[PDB]
DNA sequence: GTCCAGGTTCTCCCTGTGGTGAAAACCAACTAA
């Protein structure tokens, strides 16, 4: 049937820093892999912190939480600011 | 199904050349009564691991994705086959 | 009746990763029982820049052996060439790579 | 003509830091997977995905071994790695207990 | 607060009496500047964990079991102090 | 009279190892807290239970990193622990990059 | 306000096999501790069971293999054995 | 210094993998309350 992926949505980011360049079939799974890991990462450390203060609800405030711990040091720096400019321009929007 | 003698069939020069991706040079020929000791420690503590999830679902073929879910558990985790 | 154009929400945030697969994946994995609109946004940016950094640096390595397309010994060598992308992932065996090139420097031949 | 020792030694350092080949082979390792399978469930199947599966776990675990053996070896004055090391590697990291 | 020169107060004895426990007899005179290298690395991967904990709740305190969070976090956990 | 060396030390091992008493002091380790903390927030509380969840847990790890040092120390024919064999025990478990 | 615990559950069970025996207060917090972690590894294992096998379910099935997967050798055989009988007991019952 | 061994580069032929183009399927977004 259908198999859910994010490998379409790799060669809009491999075409956007490297364009002359093309990607294996076995180095796609890794990236889709790398994909799903970090993501039950950060949303089962995000999951548990709603536990931990109460909350039935995961915020785009606990994603942001659930990415300081989980990536260490200059990756902590670049990938918050990284995500609050694609929601203050996603927010200015619809 | 029965084949015994096959942890004998990790040959003398395969260590070897595992020995020379770590970086070795000369090694010892006590070794590979080591290794393949060690080695059936790591696959007793994988496929114990990983027959407790086929078997879970009632599954008799242990799947790519259940090594990876044993892998999960040790904290060794393996990319590129799923999971 | 008709509606109006259905513009998708991975395009109102400039992003490329999807935020309505996102958000049904933090509805239908139990993670929690609300979930924001704004984190599957949040969340699918922070997928689009580390997918960003393991290519980047997979695009060099991939240029400087002459290569068109990244083979996995690529993203072998990304990881671990870097520091803090080696430190996130210190404990995850990539499949098919192989180690970095690496000799401790006193086997070198007397 | 005649080479010394250590120097197609290091020639194969060199060489295998560098291919991605398989070093154990294919049937030598999936037979040794038919020896554990069989006390913990008889007549199981195995996807060959699965045994590659392992096959790059082993070689991934061996290697994490002796590369952290080999620190050992160079630590006591040596260049020869001795199974006095491996089972004190282990030790260290907790991987026997 | 500012309150310097306290990674020096763990002190000669004090790193004697831990080695004691480990099992050790005799010890160097350059391992005091090793032990208090090693400790504050392991401080600066909990502290750091911890207080992400405390800010997001908006807590000024770090309690007891955002620290035993923060230790389930990296694969060490704590009993005794709840969580 | 006049001990020799590794007589009065192998009165502190069985000693050490019996008792559950507070080896590294309370104020000089929640003085350490408070020069971590200062860098990721100013001005934080702390509650004593969370303080001595980390006196608990940094002599968790030094005992952990010493029995795991001396392992090397007798490795290389030793009995003496010194910082190569430190600065080796961590980097084969990983817990330095 | 309300703080759920296991401390009475443990007088229930050290009472059972050590009649003369008490317990002090900062040892019940170990085997409180002991539980509460005890647990969620057994139901956190039991969780991602659910999604392993693309069921919204938690049976009296997935308990069993998550006390297989964490506990090792001689436990494992009598942890299972020290269910089964709560249960068939527990049936029967009712 | 010197000779040779095993390697590295260059080229030509061949294959497998990948990047894509087209239909189907399903989910995401919009609408009315
Ligand atoms: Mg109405």
């Amino acid at each position: 049937s259908r198999k859910e992926s994010y490998s379409v949505y790799v060669y809009k980011v491999l075409k956007q820093v490297h364009p002359d360049t093309g990607i294996s079939s076995k180095a796609m799974g890794i990236m889709n892999s790398f994909v799903n890991d970090i993501f039950e990462r950060i949303a089962g450390e995000a999951s548990r912190l709603a536990h931990y203060n109460k909350r039935s609800t995961i915020t785009s405030r606990e994603i942001q939480t659930a990415v300081r711990l989980l990536l260490p040091g200059e990756l902590a720096k670049h990938a918050v600011s990284e995500g609050t400019k694609a929601v203050t321009k996603y927010t200015s929007s619809k | 199904k029965v084949l015994r003698d096959n942890i004998q069939g990790i040959t003398k020069p395969a260590i070897r050349r595992l020995a020379r991706r770590g970086g070795v040079k000369r090694i010892s020929g006590l070794i590979y009564e080591e290794t393949r000791g060690v080695l059936k420690v790591f696959l007793e503590n994988v496929i114990r691991d990983a027959v407790t999830y086929t078997e879970h679902a009632k599954r008799k073929t242990v799947t790519a994705m259940d090594v990876v879910y044993a892998l999960k558990r040790q904290g060794r985790t393996l990319y590129g086959f799923g999971g | 009746k008709a509606r109006a154009k259905a513009k998708t929400r991975s395009s109102r945030a400039g992003l490329q990763f999807p935020v309505g697969r996102v958000h049904r994946l933090l509805r239908k994995g139990n993670y929690a029982e609300r979930v924001g609109a704004g984190a599957p946004v949040y969340l699918a940016a922070v997928l689009e820049y580390l997918t960003a950094e393991i290519l980047e640096l997979a695009g060099n390595a991939a240029r400087d052996n002459k290569k068109t397309r990244i083979i996995p010994r690529h993203l072998q060598l990304a990881i671990r060439n870097d520091e803090e992308l080696n430190k996130l992932l210190g404990k995850v065996t990539i499949a098919q790579g192989g180690v970095l090139p690496n000799i401790q420097a006193v086997l070198l031949p007397k | 003509h005649r080479y010394r020792p250590g120097t197609v030694a290091l020639r194969e350092i060199r060489r295998y830091q560098k291919s991605t080949e398989l070093l154990i082979r294919k049937l030598p390792f999936q037979r040794l997977v038919r020896e554990i399978a069989q006390d913990f469930k008889t007549d199981l199947r195995f996807q060959s995905a699965a045994i590659g599966a392992l096959q790059e776990a082993s070689e991934a675990y061996l290697v994490g071994l002796f590369e952290d053996t080999n620190l050992c070896a160079i630590h006591a004055k040596r260049v020869t790695i001795m199974p006095k090391d491996i089972q004190l590697a282990r030790r260290i990291r907790g991987e026997r207990a």
